[PDB]
RNA sequence: CAUAGCGACGUCGCUUUUUGAUCCUUCGAUGUCGGCUCUUCCUAUCAUUGUGAAGCAGAAUUCACCAAGCGUUGGAUUGUU
RNA sequence: CAUGGUAAUCCUGCUCAGUACGAGAGGAACCGCAGGUUCAGACAUUUGGUGUAUGUGCUUGGCUGAGGAGCCAAUGGGGCGA
RNA sequence: AACUGCGAAUGGCUCAUUAAAUCAGUUAUGGUUCCUUUGGUCGCUCGCCACUUGGAUAACUGUGGUAAUUCUAGA
RNA sequence: CGAUCGCACGCCCCCCGUGGCGGCGACGACCCAUUCGAACGUCUGCCCUAUCAACUUUCGAUGGUAGUCGCCGUGCCUACCAUGGUGACCACGGGUGACGGGGAAUCAGGGUUCGAUUCCGGAGAGGGAGCCUGAGAAACGGCUACCACAUCCAAGGAAGGCAGCA
RNA sequence: CGUCGCUACUACCGAUUGGAUGGUUUAGUGAGGCCCUCGGAUCGGCCCCGCCGGGGUGCCCUGGCGGAGCGCUG
């Protein structure tokens, strides 16, 4: 069973190969979006609190939060539930869904850290990616660089430098909104 | 559906009507609101061109005039006493259009002292002293008191409303329809009216 | 020792003991004991016989807030850089402002002597 | 090709599970058919064990020997045997 | 232990083997394995039956003034039941 | 690319159903709704952001599940 | 009872010197009117059949009263009442190898047959049934369920609707 | 002209509580949608307030960890 380890403060998800029983007994019998301690997968773990987001069944059908039950359910999912998207607008279809508690009958389970341990997973808490691009609206970058009112705001927003090898060096800025 | 279609009735001959069509939309019906009274609960539905709907499923407070006073207070629905459609109506107090409703007394008594500056519903007085002592005297001058006194020769009340006021509730009957407009607006039984419902209630009970 | 079964109560069934039941209509039942199965035959609804798990986990027998905010850096200005551009508050903003606004009346200055 | 398997014309026996023949016992009474149930016995063996023979290539079948240990059923119609 | 009784029986499937034999069509057997039929001797862990433990609920008519607790109706009836 | 808005209820096909039903002419909606267009109306209301307020989500990066789908999950 | 988007750009400067003014549009709107309509209504009109003469009426049949619901008028539905309503001037039932009409064939005059078929109106998308969105659908080159067919599967699931053009 | 005898064809009656395929329905079961009454896996705001902080001057403008107020709420 899969795991999908993904650290939000830093980014740089990963996937962990793991078939040990008594490893994954700890996340056993336990619903999404609660917080267990991960101190049961080694040594490197220890001091880890991780939190249950979701993941797929053994015939890869996503797991809807809210399901309460194991196994695998049908549901008539309109628009913006979960697990579905409209092709037309008011188009409600019925989907097959798997439960919100988790078993060994899974592919992979979607873990997220809530608070970090003792040390650094190696490739996980490393590396930090930033956020791609910054905030468009005015009031967005005024609340992130502290701008009391109109203080150098058009060149106070974030300007993208993008290179090439065939590119002429060329900076980007976003059309500032509101 | 629940339709409202005239095909699946028989004809006026008695003949068996055979449809030429399957059911449409727009010849559709809705559950009936069945508006209780009880904390208020509107739900909107959708109808024919997008427009707006409101279905009172339980009501507490509505709009009732007076009338002969032309006195209009939104005051408190109690409980329903009397239906001339159906007797279970009544037993489950369900709000419906035409239905007789007791509604509190204390809006219009208020405003028959600030208008009138006569005692209504009163036994002996002498117990909200002051507000009422304030109300009956006014320390008012020539004129006011001119005013006030010219409109005591038509401050004459119908005994059966006197005797209502005296219990603390008005008993009106409902003029809007709850589950289309979502509220229970109505208007103060008063004369021939509230004669012919008296004997209806006491001819029904006691 | 084998897969282990539930019942119409919900309690496990041991191996060799009671029975199982597969209707016409493709759905494999199991029962504990014949109590079990009558209770099943019958039609009766096990969230209503009162020593069934489901009547008991129906009636609850027996058994804050958190928001933080991390800063990260963005493309093209580092942790760093937007810790200096943020931290510019003694002052050095004001020389910002009255500088930008002197710029501008120069010119708006110009603008006056090309616009009328 | 008489005799693998049959056997005309004749002729010698065995059995008392057929029906007769007789009238010895029973007429101061031996309860008279069939079915059901249940046990045992016979072999003139249908099957099964071991065999011999064939017009026994195999398969199937037929004849015979030792042989009665074991088995030989469920029903429609009929009181039926 | 004298003596007496005595009991086990038959079939099917797989393999041998589409093999031997046969022009072909067809088509075995010995050893081995897995099971059944009839019979016999038991036994109740499980499943089923019984059930007046007259065990525990439900319920009709009646009776003890009512509640509670009960009883009668040749086992009142019915569900589950050691 | 995607979010949003609009269209997708027109067109095309066929004649099974349907015998005061559909339909044809006539008349009514003073018993109803109406996208869009066009034209009115939009300072009529006395009542520490307005030099412009808040949050999320697409598209996008990355990690995947299922044999499969115009399936989708976590970050 | 507009926190929206483009186009050229101009005017006032006393108070001053940074602010206030301005045109052309686009989008938008509660409501009204108009347009496109749609929906239910009024009167008259349809082939054969009596070896179909009495139908409707508990479960609405005809009407009244009060409501419910519907976009609205109405038994559309509910409650309480009344006993009505339709028929030899053919009711009711059955058949149709019946979608209706504008029309087509035949042609003294009168008629008799045919109109699935390009225009108008209606109905349906395999048979039913139920809904989301939207002004407008009981939509099917939208969804859901059953029934009948039927596609792929790693057997755990998934996906269907040519009475559109071929 | 009719019976009778032969051969064809066509219908008719006929035990068989005959047979088949449609259609309309009683009754029982009853998927699914819609509505109502509940329900509450989760997701947010306030009361944050164990603290460093604090400025018109312990009396916080709050810039964050953090417990969680174990409530009010949508
Ligand atoms: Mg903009
Ligand atoms: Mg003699
Ligand atoms: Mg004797
Ligand atoms: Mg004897
Ligand atoms: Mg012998
Ligand atoms: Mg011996
Ligand atoms: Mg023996
Ligand atoms: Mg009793
Ligand atoms: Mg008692
Ligand atoms: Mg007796
Ligand atoms: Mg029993
Ligand atoms: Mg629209
Ligand atoms: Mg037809
Ligand atoms: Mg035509
Ligand atoms: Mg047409
Ligand atoms: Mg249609
Ligand atoms: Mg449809």
């Amino acid at each position: 069973m899969k795991l999908n380890i993904s650290f939000p403060a830093t980014g740089c998800q990963k996937l962990i190969e793991v078939d040990d029983e008594r490893k994954l007994r700890t996340f056993y019998e336990k619903r999404m979006a609660t917080e267990v301690a991960a101190d049961a997968l080694g040594e490197e773990w220890k001091g880890y609190v991780v939190r249950i987001s979701g993941g797929n069944d053994k015939q890869g059908f996503p797991m809807k939060q809210g399901v309460l039950t194991h196994g695998r359910v049908r549901l008539l999912l309109s628009k913006g539930h979960s697990c579905y998207r409209p092709r037309r607008t008011g188009e409600r279809k019925r989907k097959s869904v798997r439960g919100c508690i988790v078993d060994a009958n899974l592919s992979v389970l979607n873990l997220v850290i809530v608070k970090k341990g003792e040390k650094d997973i190696p490739g996980l808490t490393d590396t930090t990616v930033p956020r791609r691009l910054g905030p468009k609206r005015a009031s967005r970058i005024r609340k992130l660089f502290n701008l009391s009112k109109e203080d150098d705001v058009r060149q106070y927003v974030v300007r993208k430098p993008l290179n090439k090898e065939g590119k002429k060096p060329r900076t980007k800025a976003p059309k500032i909104q509101r | 559906g629940i339709s409202r279609d005239n095909w699946h009735k028989r004809r006026k001959t008695g003949g068996k009507r055979k449809p030429y069509h399957k059911k449409r939309k727009y010849e559709l019906g809705r559950p009936a609101a069945n508006t209780k009274i009880g904390p208020r609960r509107i739900h909107t539905v959708r109808v024919r061109g997008g427009n707006k709907k409101y279905r009172a499923l339980r009501l507490d407070v509505g709009n009732f005039s007076w009338g002969s006073e032309c006195c209009t207070r939104k005051t408190r629905i109690i409980d329903v006493v009397y239906n001339a459609s159906n007797n279970e109506l009544v037993r489950t107090k369900t709000l419906v259009k035409n239905c007789i409703v007791l509604i509190d007394s204390t809006p219009y008594r208020q405003w028959y002292e600030s208008h009138y500056a006569l005692p209504l519903g009163r036994k002996k007085g002498a117990k909200l002293t002051p507000e009422e002592e304030e109300i009956l005297n006014k320390k008012r001058s020539k004129k006011i008191q001119k005013k006030y006194d010219e409109r005591k020769k038509n401050a004459k009340i119908s005994s059966l409303l006197e005797e209502q006021f005296q219990q603390g509730k008005l008993l009106a009957c409902i003029a809007s329809r709850p589950g289309q407009c979502g509220r229970a607006d109505g208007y103060v039984l008063e004369g021939k009216e509230l004669e012919f419902y008296l004997r209806k209630i006491k001819a029904r009970k006691g | 020792m084998k897969v282990e079964l539930c019942s119409f109560s919900g309690y496990k069934i041991y191996p060799g003991h009671g029975r199982r039941y597969a209707r016409t209509d493709g759905k494999v039942f199991q029962f504990l004991n014949a109590k079990c199965e009558s209770a099943f035959l019958s039609k009766r609804n096990p969230r209503q016989i009162n020593w069934t798990v489901l009547y008991r986990r129906k009636h609850k027998k027996g058994q804050t807030r958190r928001a933080v905010k991390f800063q990260r850096a963005i493309t093209g200005a580092s942790l760093a850089d937007i810790m200096a551009k943020r931290n510019q508050k003694p002052e050095v903003r004001k020389a910002q402002r009255e500088q930008a606004i002197r710029a501008a009346k120069e010119a708006k200055k110009a603008k006056q002597a090309s616009k009328k």
